[PDB]
């Protein structure tokens, strides 16, 4: 069965909307500031560990067609690669979190909280 | 400016290479997705990016030479996409309507005679 905590990623990400905060981002700085050590390493961090973990296919399977919701969602607001890519990333690793059901994850309090209060995590 | 945010290589892979790019210089080219659907284009551009470059955060664990072939190995089966090849500031005008894989070559090309490999 598919995990109910991506069912409610998938609510959250069709909300009329989610994505509209786009519109008002500075994406070369806030890319920038991605791509600079603290952020990175702590991304990287994250996807480090998740990738040494083993996920049902159901779920996999489900987190792609999140990962295409996110990207194409977003992509119909400022029609930008780089950040669509990085959402669909993002939205990898967080799904990946809630699976797990981690504690404390940087992922969720930092990532998916951004995107819930209508910004861009960086 | 007119910006597509899709660089090949990628701003966060060419970090530290001959062909590091900052953001600021809308000059370096970039690809364009051109037809019908373009976020279905770039969506396919992501995944196979995806699957072979990995994660577009973190370095890339290889060569230069790895680097433009991970492109080629991800775009191998892209041909039905057409991207334009184009700077953001308009300065330079590389191809329109080429595939992924032709797109690689012609920025190969250009970063070559800028003496950035």
């Amino acid at each position: 069965m598919i995990n109910n905590k991506l069912i409610e990623i998938d609510n959250c990400l069709s909300a009329p909307s989610f994505f509209d905060f786009l519109k008002s981002l500075n994406v070369d700085s806030a890319l920038d500031s991605r791509d600079e050590p603290e952020f990175d390493d702590c991304w990287m961090s994250e996807f480090n560990s998740l990738d040494k973990e083993s996920f049902q296919d159901d779920d996999i399977e489900f987190i792609d067609s999140l990962r295409e919701k996110a990207f194409k969602y977003s992509f119909r607001v400022i029609n930008n690669a780089e950040i669509s890519s990085r959402i669909s990333d993002d939205i990898e690793i967080i799904s990946k979190s809630f699976v797990l059901e981690k504690e404390n994850s940087w992922s969720i309090t930092h990532l998916w909280s951004s995107y819930k209060n209508g910004k861009f995590p960086e | 400016v007119s910006e597509s945010g899709h660089h090949v290589p990628a701003v966060r892979k060419s970090k530290g290479r001959p062909f590091e790019v900052s953001r600021f210089d809308k000059t370096r080219p970039t690809l364009f997705p051109r037809g019908e659907n373009p976020e279905h284009s770039a969506w396919r551009l992501h995944h196979a990016e995806r699957d072979v470059i990995g994660p577009r955060q973190g370095d890339f664990p290889g060569s230069d030479k790895e680097l433009f072939d991970a492109y080629r190995k991800a775009y191998s089966k892209l041909d039905d996409i057409r991207v334009d090849v184009k700077s953001p500031n308009g300065t330079y005008t590389l191809g329109t309507n080429v595939t992924p894989s032709k797109a690689v070559d012609l920025i190969e090309v250009w970063l070559k005679g800028q003496g950035l490999m």
